RNA sequence: GUGUAAGUGCACAAGGGAGCUUGACUGCGAGACGGACAUGUCGAGCAGGGACGAAAGUCGGGACUAGUGAUCCGGCACCUCU
RNA sequence: GUUACGGCGGUCCAUAGCGGCAGGGAAACGCCCGGUCCCAUCCCGAACCCGGAAGCUAAGCCUGCCAGCGCCGAUGAUACUACCCAUCCGGGUGGAAAAGUAGGACACCGCCGAACAC
């Protein structure tokens, strides 16, 4: 007994508009976002093993779920990197929590970037999966932006059952990502 | 001229099931006095067999499709329970008391486990 | 000079001199070829001498292919040493050459000069050989 | 989701402090990260969060040398 | 002025020991081997060193089961 | 081999009310020595030993 | 990739990961390999008493082969032997 | 018995695979709706698990088509070889490859269950 904003919108308008654009036979062919992905590469694992915990705490406060700590399966010593050194955190988002996260991101933070002209239409890949990146976490009001001791940027990537970049960009437009309309 | 990209989870789930079922099958055996109790599940209904892997033959059978088993009202679990009853009766008619239990590539618990536990209760030795 | 840049095993048995060719019994890339008849080990220096013999007999333009490469070493061991006490070090590199096999292929227009050149390169080698046209 | 608890999850009302085009919806943002004023926008009552800036208050795609001047300025 | 080579390792007597057709008792050793060059089939068991042995008497049949050479044992006919 | 203070060190594993020393060779740069352990003694049954050197 | 050299094998995984955990047990052992001799190698199956598992069943160290030294003479604990 | 059905298996396991084309959804195989209850994520009801049948055969799957990517594959000859003859060379009786070729092949078989029927 509840509905998020973007999901109600998705089931109302966007499916209709893509149908009226691309004319699929079955509606099962309709594109739909599955999951959302978050990652943070600490990179100074061999110099600060504590920024890892810092990033864990930030993403906790940001996404409302305890992250995963991705280990280094290979040992490349030109970076000090050794088998099992924690280099980064990672979180998966699916469902109502995902739609809420996109609502927050599109409505609070991305309208808080400094001189946001536009996210490119060219972060796609093969079929329409949008892989962008943030330099700082100085933007989410979710975050306690008084306590941060360093910039700890991140990298986001958005995956969809779309089959090509045209359908991907069209769907993400209907959903309200500020592309550079070109 | 629309065209897809790759694997659907139906294919994934199917071939993973076959993968782990024919993993498990290494240890399970078949014989006409100790046959294998295979189970084959779907979301809606369920099927089971007693198998002799010496000849790849079959001695009993049951499923939740038969109207006499649909005459249950209760949960999926209760359908499964009555199925275990029927297969106990049929197996012990055709002349099998002891068997093994192949979970067929599925996890134990829920409908599978309630079936098997009903059968253990109603006489089969496993 | 012809040598490989590296071999895995730098001390090998002596190649065999038994049997006829399986490949290289057919001129490939030129017009006028050389074909062996005997069994022999042909080294680096011989082939250098021969290609120079050919290039100093055509002297301008016309191409020369060498379908052989010395990829099998042999081991001399230092002088006046009693037998035993190991296996000597590689010093020169041979290619085995079974009868029927083709060594050289020329591409120069006139058969006169070409046949003569190949003959001058035959007289720089240990084997009886003959000259080939690509035809049947 | 699972024990080994995550942050807490409660609704939120993001009150548009730009032009009054507010938002309100379920979230994982709560005791964790919420503001006072439990204002019911709906049949129930749940926390509120002043929204210093947003979309309809952030000019962007979704929101809104010269010689002819030199000798305009230089007369 | 030394040959630093010269070592070697004594044998282990590996290979097949009861070929096709023969009569074998129980617990008898068909093959000694390092890896599972030959795998077990029916009425055959594996060891620690990937040796094989018989679990039931009978006679041999080196057949394949999905691309892998197996070893089996079949019932002798009782006299 | 010898009796040097090797990394793989120590021995003796004695039993409570069970006098059947079971032996094992283990390291000693790790911490522990007051938990785990089990085995079958004489006249008795599956019960708990110490690593007592 | 497999702890460590190489080979034979491993995707049906013996590779990677998580939960319990001590069978890295006791008393034996049919029949066999290899075999100068002493050494050496596997071993189904039985019994007590256990682990894991829902059960079937597997567990008498490590994916296998190397990682150590006969006999004599002494040393420590236990024995209802003298 | 039978159809474009499902499931368990087998072949000394690609003659069975990959890719392209068309085509099917009665009961079933499915995908899908949602996390109330068992149960679960090294975070995520994504997976496993649970409760149902709004929707679609788009995909999985099954059916036919394409010998194209791969595979299979002879006869005869040759290489090699056992034995014998033979003063070097070479040869005779028997055995017989690899490659290549002709070709084959878009698998075959068994059991139970359904649906269908006398």
């Amino acid at each position: 007994k509840a509905l998020p904003r973007l999901k109600q919108r998705y089931r109302e308008e966007i499916r209709e508009a893509l149908q009226q654009e691309f004319n699929y036979a079955n509606v099962m062919q309709i594109p739909g976002v599955v999951k959302v992905v978050v990652n943070m590469g600490v990179g100074d694992a061999a110099r600060d093993a504590k920024l890892i915990n810092g990033a864990i705490n930030d993403l906790a406060l940001i996404t409302g779920q305890k992250p995963e700590v991705r280990r280094a399966r290979k040992s490349i010593a030109q970076f000090k990197l050794r088998e099992g050194m924690p280099i980064g955190a990672r979180v998966t988002l699916r469902g109502d929590r995902m739609w809420e996260f996109l609502d927050r991101l599109i409505s609070i933070a991305l309208p808080r970037i400094r001189d946001f002209r536009g996210l490119s239409p060219k972060q796609f890949d093969g079929t329409g999966n949008y892989t962008f990146g943030l330099n700082e976490q100085s933007m989410f009001h979710e975050i306690d932006v008084d306590s941060i001791d360093r910039p700890r940027g991140m990298d986001i990537t958005v995956v969809t059952t779309a089959t090509n970049d045209a359908e991907g960009r069209a769907l993400l437009r209907a959903l309200g990502f500020p592309f550079k309309e070109n | 001229a629309h065209k897809p990209v790759g694997q659907n989870i139906s294919e994934v789930r199917r071939n993973a099931r076959l993968r782990r079922h024919a993993r498990l099958r290494k240890k399970v055996a078949g014989t006409a006095e100790v046959p294998r109790l295979v189970v084959n599940r779907s979301a809606r209904h369920i099927h089971v067999q007693l198998v002799n892997d010496l000849n790849g033959t079959t001695l009993a059978a049951a499923s939740s499709i038969e109207a006499d088993v649909r005459a249950i009202d209760g949960d999926k679990k209760a359908h499964s329970v009555r199925v275990g009853q029927l297969i106990a009766e049929r197996a012990k008619a055709a002349g099998v008391e002891t068997v093994v239990f192949d979970r067929g590539g599925y996890t134990y618990g829920g409908r599978i486990a309630a079936l098997a536990d009903a059968a253990r209760e109603a006489g089969l030795k496993f | 000079m012809l040598i490989p840049r590296k071999v895995k095993h730098r001390k090998q048995h002596h190649p065999e001199q038994r049997g006829i060719a399986s490949g290289g019994t057919s001129v490939s890339f030129g017009d006028y070829g050389i074909q062996a008849l005997e069994h022999a080990y042909i080294t680096n220096r011989q082939i250098e001498s021969a290609r120079i013999a050919i290039n100093r007999h055509i002297k301008r333009g016309g191409k020369v292919w060498i379908n052989i490469f010395p990829d099998r070493p042999l081991t001399k061991k230092p002088a006046e040493t009693r037998m035993g006490s190991g296996k000597g070090s590689p010093e020169w590199w041979v290619a085995n050459v079974k009868p029927g096999r083709v060594l050289f292929e020329l591409s120069y227009p006139d058969e006169k000069t070409a046949r003569d050149a190949l003959t001058r390169a035959i007289h720089k080698l240990p084997i009886k050989a003959r000259i080939v046209t690509r035809e049947e | 989701m699972k024990p080994g608890i995550h942050p807490d999850y409660h609704p939120v009302v993001f009150q548009d402090a730009a032009t009054g085009a507010q938002f309100l919806t379920r979230s994982t943002a709560t005791s964790t990260r919420t503001i006072e004023w439990p204002t019911p926008s709906g049949p129930k009552t749940y926390p509120l969060i002043v929204v210093d800036v947003t979309s309809d208050s952030h000019p962007f795609w979704t929101g809104s040398g010269q010689v002819e001047k030199f000798r305009r300025r230089y007369g | 002025s030394s040959s630093r080579n010269g070592r070697d390792s004594a044998a282990q007597r590996l290979g097949v020991k009861r070929f096709g057709g023969q009569v074998v008792k129980a617990g008898e050793i068909l093959v000694r081997q390092r890896g599972t060059h030959f795998h077990p089939g029916v009425n055959v068991g594996r060891g620690g060193d990937d040796t094989l042995f018989a679990l039931a008497p009978g006679a041999v049949e080196f057949g394949a089961k999905r691309g892998r050479k197996t070893v089996n044992i079949v019932p002798v006919a009782r006299p | 081999a010898r009796n040097e203070i090797r990394p793989i060190v120590k021995l003796r594993s004695t039993a409570g009310t069970g006098y059947t020393y079971v032996t094992r060779k283990n390291r000693r740069n790790d911490p522990d020595r007051i938990v785990l352990r089990k085995y079958d003694p004489v006249l008795r049954r599956h019960v708990e030993f110490r690593e007592e050197r």
